[PDB]
């Protein structure tokens, strides 16, 4: 998260951290939308995940801490590396997470809420800080601007249906490396999945627009 | 294993994506699903997302 503050520790308790292997492992955010089912962006997939509910310090285990082995990965059959269209992941967790103060669930959207462009939004994770910067230690949030879907033309077969476009290019406020797969809420809802922006953090960057995934997050929760 | 090698130097623009110089190895994790491979470098054991054509199979392994 560029741009950001850091948290009030366990104020987002669905944020859920997540590490993945491949040898050396990978990290993404993601959201617990079922006590055993985690949203995350489709890019994260990988051989084995664990996710961490609970955490603020990601490197400091704490008492709020509920550490579960995903036991099944969900991808959405139609996620494409090219474009990275539908880019979103419900993760099947090996047991059931505990609701606490620090663990909670986020409620999906309806597929007729269609979030317009303009309204100010927020997204949190442990990503990079910067270009060069390392992931950050506790969780991150910022504050940004929903725009019109012809600000992310510079992006590939960018479809307003299917993605959001994400942060003022006049500001320098963004998602980054890492902070994939986390939640972007307006007014309280999970509207947003963090996908993909540029190499350098210039925003706008893409996410996926949760809303048109709802039939597809349906099926998967009732099959399972 | 599937190793590869890159023909062609490479600078990511999407944050998914890995740079890399002519020659890096790389380990193949999945041919896709598309035109960008999963892969992850021998040189700086980063893991994302390389353009196929920039890269070839190793002759032997």
């Amino acid at each position: 998260i560029i741009g950001g503050t850091e948290c009030k520790p366990h104020s987002r308790p669905y944020m859920a951290y997540l590490e993945i292997v491949t040898g050396p492992s990978k990290f993404c955010g993601g959201f617990l939308i079922r006590r055993n089912f985690v949203l995350t962006a489709a890019h994260c997939a990988g051989r084995s995940i664990t996710v961490t509910l609970g955490a603020h310090n990601i490197t400091e285990e704490e008492d709020t801490w509920q550490k579960l082995e995903v036991i099944k990965q969900f991808r959405h059959p139609k996620y494409n590396t090219s474009t990275l269209h539908h880019d979103i992941m419900l993760l099947k967790l090996k047991e059931k997470a505990s609701l606490t103060l620090a663990v909670g669930t986020l409620p999906f959207p309806s597929q007729f809420n269609f979030v317009p462009p303009g309204r100010m939004c927020r997204v949190a994770g442990w990503g990079r800080t910067g270009v060069l910067k390392p992931g950050s230690d506790t969780l991150q949030e910022v504050k940004l601007r929903l725009m019109d879907p012809q600000a992310c033309s510079h992006f590939r077969d960018f479809d307003h249906n299917l993605q959001l476009c994400v942060g003022n290019p006049r500001k320098t406020k963004s998602a980054f490396k890492g902070d994939s797969g986390g939640p972007l809420l307006c007014a309280g809802v999970a509207q947003g999945i963090v996908s993909y922006g540029r190499s350098d953090a210039k925003p706008p960057a893409v996410f996926t627009r949760i809303s048109h995934y709802r039939p597809w997050i349906n099926q998967i929760l009732q099959a399972n | 294993v599937t190793l590869f090698v890159a023909l062609y130097d490479y600078n990511a623009t999407r944050w998914t994506d890995l740079s890399f110089h002519k020659g890096e190895k790389f380990q193949i994790l999945e041919f896709g699903p598309g035109d960008w491979w999963e892969a992850r470098s021998l040189t700086t054991g980063e893991t994302g997302y390389i353009p196929s054509n920039y890269v070839a199979p190793v002759d032997s392994i």
